[PDB]
């Protein structure tokens, strides 16, 4: 909740080491991490109300990562983990931000109007269920 | 748009608002309700994992089907081809 | 127990799908059974007539 | 996350030593290791605000292993283990960057 304290306030093109605890329609207590690529969107630099609005929010990098984690979480609880360990990275980039672009694929931008930051890309790379006897019998599975 | 709701509370007392309501854990208090939801889970799991194998079975039973019956075309054409020269055979023998 | 009658109700409808699945592509496989059969005895025209 | 620390950001034409551990739909543990060809595409070398453009980020090199790997993990997640092993180098390559040609 506070660990990092420092007034430089990063705006450009960073990413946000987060991991997530989320269960699915199917309950396997499963841990993903999230990568979070981020920048600062500020259409007018020179004004000083715009420019001012960027600090508006306390914790930028929590509220961001709480809000992207929520729509993780609530989304994933209404998916089978099969189906999930099959289309895992399309649904979870597709229910955090956006709708249909082409149903259809989602867009690769998430806006949050109070600050103006946006968050570009979500990598994942460790899916990896939470309890051990899960991962023991999907062993089974692959064997 | 029932329908979806709304994304802001408002409170007319003194105007505080809640935009969104983000959650994270969700999780059961007692300790039995999830030991039986772990067998959900570890059963659902062998249940799709039964469902996999059952549809590699049907695949592996529609290559045998279809190889077998294949096998049976060339088997009737080496018949037909073998008794095709059985006829010089047996005319002259 | 009103946890586990779902997870009933879950595996049932798994079930129900791993049975229509099983149905479906057993109904297929008679389906090319059927065409390879036809296309054998085609050629086993040829066969028994000049047998 | 932070192992080496320069000034001088090498843009020319290298590699990355990178591996990976990935799971397809199957679920068998496997890890691999990338190499990830790569150079900076400057079309524009005097430009000031171009050529400032290029440290806009913290790890180039984090950022692009990490997005790489998330292109080749989400789409082996899709594919099963012996097609996998049959056809990886195709589907990992063609997965991570592009479309048809």
């Amino acid at each position: 909740p506070h660990a990092r304290r420092a007034l430089c306030l990063l705006l450009g093109p960073d990413f946000f080491t987060d991991v997530i605890t989320i269960e699915t329609a199917d309950h396997a207590r499963l841990q993903l991490q999230l990568a979070y690529n981020w920048h600062f969107e500020l259409k007018n630099r020179n004004d000083p109300a715009e420019a001012a609005k960027l600090f508006s929010v306390p914790d930028f990098v929590g509220d961001a990562c709480k809000a992207i984690a929520s729509r993780v979480r609530g989304a994933v609880a209404s998916v089978t983990f099969d189906d999930f360990h099959k289309n895992s990275a399309r649904i979870i980039r597709m229910a955090v931000f956006g709708f249909e672009m082409s149903l259809p694929k989602a867009r690769d931008q998430a806006v949050f109007p109070q600050n103006g930051l946006v968050v570009s890309s979500v990598d994942v790379q460790s899916v990896e269920p939470v309890d051990q006897r899960t991962r023991d019998a999907l062993q089974r599975s692959v064997q | 748009s029932l329908p979806k709701a709304r994304d802001q509370a408002v409170f007319p007392q003194n105007g505080l608002v809640v935009s969104s309501v983000d959650v994270q854990s969700v999780e059961p208090v007692d300790q039995r309700t999830r030991d039986a939801l772990q067998r959900s889970v570890q059963l659902a799991i062998e249940i799709t994992t039964n469902s996999q194998e059952a549809a590699a079975k049907h695949e592996a039973q529609r290559l045998e089907q279809e190889a077998r019956g294949r096998l049976e075309r060339q088997k009737i054409l080496d018949q037909s081809e073998a008794e095709k020269a059985r006829k010089e055979l047996l005319e002259l023998e």
